[PDB]
RNA sequence: CGCGGCACAUCCACCUUGUGGUGGGUGUGGGUAGGGGAGCGUCCCUCAUUCAGCGAAGCCACCGGGUGACCGGUGGUGGA
RNA sequence: AUGCCGUGGUGUAAAGCGUGGCAGUGAGACGGCGGGGGAUAAGCUCCGUACGUCGAAAGGGAAACAGCCCAGAUCGCCGGC
RNA sequence: UAGACGGUGAGAGCCCGGUACGCGAAAACCCGGCACCUGCCUAGUAUCAAUUCCCGAGUAGCAGCGGGCCCGUGGAAUCCGCUGUGAAUCCGCCGGGACCACCCGGUAAGCCUAAAUACUCCUCGAUGACCGAUAGCGGAUUAGUACCGUGAGGGAAUGGUGAAAAGUACCCCGGGAGGGGAGUGAAAGAGUACCUGAAACCGUGUGCCUACAAUCCGUCAGAGCCUCCUUUUCCUCUCCGGAGGAGGGUGGUGAUGGCGUGCCUUUUGAAGAAUGAGCCUGCGAGUCAGGGACAUGUCGCAAGGUUAACCCGUGUGGGGUAGCCGCAGCGAAAGCGAGUCUGAAUAGGGCGACCCACACGCGCAUACGCGCGUGUGAAUAGUGGCGUGUUCUGGACCCGAA
């Protein structure tokens, strides 16, 4: 029994040149150059998924720093503060309300503040 | 355990025993597979064949310098990587045949012929055509009287030449001698269909 | 019934390994690693790197094997005694029939096991201990 | 084809009842003069193949 | 650590109470050489069954699906 | 001082031992500590070390940076420490 | 008695060639019979005598040197060659593994001899869990051809319109080639560059982005455009349909921000400035044989298991006991044997055999049990087939020298 390789083998080089549409020059044309990019490609996904869960605090934390400052207080102290008067929102949520609410975050900030203990440095 | 024997055109005549020691025995799936596995494969021919790199044609010499070219290094026009070249672990003619233990086998027979007889696909009549002479049309209806199914294997005496010719083109009908039974045949059949006579001889051949 | 319904016990026909198809399985090297003799060839048995082996620094086995030893099959009393519970004449023929001795072959009977049955012994080349079970039950025993 | 034992191994071991393979000592064929009786009856007899060896000697003898 | 999915091993209780499944705990799940276990896709044969000039195979596009190799649906082209 | 041998308690699932099937490996590298050769030079060389890491280990730190510090990736999350 | 196979405008037992079955030979050749013809047989059988002659000559034997036998010169028999020497005719001679004696067997140095066995250039008839145009023969095509070499030699590539040629009359542009319109055809999305018609590669049109930026070319975040669907307030012309607005969702693009050193091989360590790869398509590497060896899974039978050659059957079926493995070991061996060897040993060791969770009687202990016969019911085992892993002999996973 002879077997042509044809009809079996052309099914995984459909899927990777599907994949590969949107790349420039022969990384979305040949099969052996597009196969190398999608290792790439799918390593830096997995990469990605977990770094941008970090990425997002950061720039939770950067708003946050922001909206405290205006407040007249450091994020330092914001964050020691909000724990202290037993407040459980987290970042995101936090810099949400700084955008959307700046009078629900001015109360926040207030209560931060007065739970906050009187002397930071003892 | 009791078959009634039929006779062409007309109704029973006798009856005939079937000893419970070779149509009663339970049905061993798993060595009736075995026995049935290598009756087909002893079936094979195995007549493929190709051409090593030593019986293709040419071939014999060193294409070109093993150095100072810039190309691959070779050694014969008829490697197998060449297009045209030798085969390699390609096919060659085999015997397919296995040395199944003759308990096995008939022990096999044995049980397809029981699970028959116990579901009732058993039938004895006296002989196919009441001439001397063939004729397919009677002995399809008669067949089709005793069976309304597609495989039907007929067992009658090699000595039934005016019999065997009556049904041998019948489709789905198929012809073979007591002393030849086997697991395969009698497991594709969907009725069994005994001559008296070749029923009797079965059963002497075994006691 | 019906060829469309045998299958094979379960465990006795498994698949077979084929080793030089690609790295989910066995890669590339097919198990073999090295880049040495056993990449490519096999190693003789008998080969142990050039120190002396141990089938040449052994001694030979003592003594000569002889070319005119006779050989005999044995059986015992015990076996005779299962054998023939009723008693009566034993011969060489009747042994083979039961299988309890190889054909075409002297025979020479051993006393190990228990005997109780009067039993009528033809042999070659009995025991010292056969001929005392023997007689104790109260058989003969002849050659 | 049929395979073939090692004519060597098959002089220099062989097996008991139970399937052991047994073989001789070295060092007991000359120079004698100097070897006391001790060292001599220790060289004596016969010895069950060790455990690391086994395998090679069944595929010899095999 | 939280919440959800999967797998291996084992403990505790049932269904054939280890052929194997059912429920809950607990531990484990980076990996080259290499060992073991279970699968996908292609072709040919046998048995049963089922589609096809009211359009098979192959190819192309789109929409979906599975833990993986991969699969399905619709349409186009085509002609066994 | 450590290390080593034995022994009695306690703890610990995936320790150990015997016997078989199938292996691969037998070029190591750096770092810590103790030494030889060297000029008490080398990213040098040769040993020891129930020492580590890399090899075969991704992630964070060290500007970058196999072998240093932290820490061992079953998959997902726009949660927290 | 025909449902083999193939063809015919698509899967045909009844349309065709055929198939089952049955007939058919002037002549030539082959085989058989009957004749002709040719040849052989024209008394020696038996008994006694035991004197004589004969029974294959440069032969046998012997020696030297070699060959070949399981036998590699060895204690080397048997067989064959060359050189030398060189018999005997039955009261002889040769063989029985140096040689001698006895016994047994046979009758060298002359010739012929069927069958059982091996093979296929070739001719007919079938078949294939064989190939299907880079495959299968080198050769489906001018094939040992073209072409290469002084020569011996080496040695290719090239199949498919359609059911039918109905192979595009006629007109137009053009020197033609080629095309457009008509026309044939089920189809020209079949036009002799012709079945289907992938990819690399090359255009044309179009949506978005791009001329202040340092990019293993992607990934995560992300505005804005464009496209097509949908929930709103409106053109209510609304049966409308949707223009637009607001939201949402597909799909395309990606201004801008972060992260980010190709794949393979081989290495202590490679993005490496170490190796290999221009690209796509096709092809290209652990296979097979054997009652082989070892080990395992599974099935049959079981103190037995199993046949080989071969015989009979259209087959895969039935026979076939020769043999093999298991059944007792120990020892160099004679031998002995549940034991045997060593040994002076009734000393000890080596190897090998030998169940108690239990009762009965028994010498037996507070008990534990020591040996014997049974059960209280005490646990064995081998062998044949088929898978799989490794292994042996073969080219043995594939390619490669000088
Ligand atoms: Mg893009
Ligand atoms: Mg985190
Ligand atoms: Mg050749
Ligand atoms: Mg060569
Ligand atoms: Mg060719
Ligand atoms: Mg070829
Ligand atoms: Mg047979
Ligand atoms: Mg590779
Ligand atoms: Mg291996
Ligand atoms: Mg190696
Ligand atoms: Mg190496
Ligand atoms: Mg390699
Ligand atoms: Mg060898
Ligand atoms: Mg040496
Ligand atoms: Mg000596
Ligand atoms: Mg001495
Ligand atoms: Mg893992
Ligand atoms: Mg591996
Ligand atoms: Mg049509
Ligand atoms: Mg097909
Ligand atoms: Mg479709
Ligand atoms: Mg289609
Ligand atoms: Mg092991
Ligand atoms: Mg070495
Ligand atoms: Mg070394
Ligand atoms: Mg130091
Ligand atoms: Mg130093
Ligand atoms: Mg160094
Ligand atoms: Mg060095
Ligand atoms: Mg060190
Ligand atoms: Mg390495
Ligand atoms: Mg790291
Ligand atoms: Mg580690
Ligand atoms: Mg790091
Ligand atoms: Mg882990
Ligand atoms: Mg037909
Ligand atoms: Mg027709
Ligand atoms: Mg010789
Ligand atoms: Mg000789
Ligand atoms: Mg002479
Ligand atoms: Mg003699
Ligand atoms: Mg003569
Ligand atoms: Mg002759
Ligand atoms: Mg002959
Ligand atoms: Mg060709
Ligand atoms: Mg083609
Ligand atoms: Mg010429
Ligand atoms: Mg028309
Ligand atoms: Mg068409
Ligand atoms: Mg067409
Ligand atoms: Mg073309
Ligand atoms: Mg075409
Ligand atoms: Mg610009
Ligand atoms: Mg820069
Ligand atoms: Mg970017
Ligand atoms: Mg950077
Ligand atoms: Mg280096
Ligand atoms: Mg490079
Ligand atoms: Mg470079
Ligand atoms: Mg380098
Ligand atoms: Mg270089
Ligand atoms: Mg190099
Ligand atoms: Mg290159
Ligand atoms: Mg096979
Ligand atoms: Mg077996
Ligand atoms: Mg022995
Ligand atoms: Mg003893
Ligand atoms: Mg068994």
């Amino acid at each position: 029994a002879r077997v042509k390789r044809a009809v079996n083998a052309h099914k995984k080089r459909r899927s990777i040149l599907k994949a590969s549409r949107g790349y420039r020059g022969q990384r979305s044309r040949l099969y052996r150059k597009a196969k190398e990019q999608q290792l790439h490609s799918l390593n830096y996904a997995y990469r990605d998924r977990r770094a941008r869960k970090g990425e997002f605090r950061k720039l939770w934390i950067a708003r946050i720093n922001a909206a405290a400052r205006l407040n007249d207080i450091t994020y330092n102290r914001l964050i020691q503060g909000l724990k202290a008067a037993g407040v459980e929102v987290d970042r995101k949520n936090l810099a949400d309300i700084a955008i959307s609410d700046p009078a629900a975050f001015t109360a926040l900030v207030d209560v931060a503040r007065a739970a906050l203990p009187e002397d930071v440095n003892a | 355990l009791k078959i009634d024997v039929k006779t062409p055109a007309g109704k029973v005549d006798g009856a005939i025993e079937l000893p419970a020691e070779l149509f009663d025995v339970p049905a061993n799936i798993a060595l009736m597979h075995q026995v049935v596995t290598a009756q087909r494969a002893a079936a094979r021919q195995g007549t493929h064949s190709t051409k090593t790199r030593g019986e293709v044609s040419g071939g014999g010499r060193k294409p070109y310098r093993q150095k100072g070219t810039g190309r691959a290094r070779q050694g014969s026009t008829r490697a197998p990587q060449f297009t045209g070249g030798g085969v390699v672990h390609g096919p060659k003619p085999r015997d397919y045949s296995q040395r199944t233990p003759k308990k096995m086998i008939a022990a096999a027979l044995r049980g397809a012929l029981s699970d028959r007889a116990r579901n009732g696909r058993i039938h004895a009549i006296t002989e196919l055509v009441e001439g001397q002479n063939p004729s397919t049309k009677s002995a399809r209806a008669f067949l089709a009287s005793l069976t309304e199914r597609k495989q039907v294997l007929v067992v009658i005496g090699r000595s039934d030449e005016a019999g065997a010719k009556s049904v041998r083109n019948l489709p789905g009908v198929h012809i073979l001698a007591p002393d030849q039974l086997n697991t395969y045949d009698v497991l594709r059949a969907d009725d069994v269909v005994f001559s008296v006579e070749a029923l009797n001889a079965y059963i002497a051949a075994n006691t | 019934l019906k060829l469309h319904d045998l299958r094979p016990a379960r465990g006795s026909k498994i698949a077979r390994t084929r080793v030089g198809r690609g790295d989910g399985s066995k890669g590339k090297t097919a198990g073999r690693g090295t880049k040495g003799t056993r990449a490519r060839k096999q190693v003789p048995v008998t080969f142990e790197g050039g120190q002396m082996p141990i089938h040449m620094r052994l001694p030979k086995l003592k003594g000569f094997r002889n070319r005119f030893r006779t050989e005999y099959e044995i059986v015992n009393v015990g076996d005779i005694n299962r054998l023939f519970p009723q008693g009566g004449a034993v011969g060489v023929d009747d042994l083979v029939a039961k299988g309890a001795v190889r054909k075409n072959a002297l025979v020479k009977v051993l006393g190990d096991g228990k005997l109780t049955a009067k039993v009528d012994v033809s042999a070659h080349k009995f025991s010292g201990s056969a001929r005392a079970k023997i007689t104790a039950a109260g058989g003969s025993a002849t050659e | 084809p049929k395979a073939k034992t090692h004519s060597g191994a098959s002089k220099r071991f062989r097996r008991t009842g139970t399937g052991k393979i047994v073989r001789q000592k070295a060092n007991r064929r000359h120079l004698l003069e100097h070897k006391p009786s001790t060292r001599t009856r220790r060289l004596d007899g016969r010895t069950v193949v060790a455990a690391n060896d086994t395998k090679r000697v069944t595929s010899l003898l095999n």
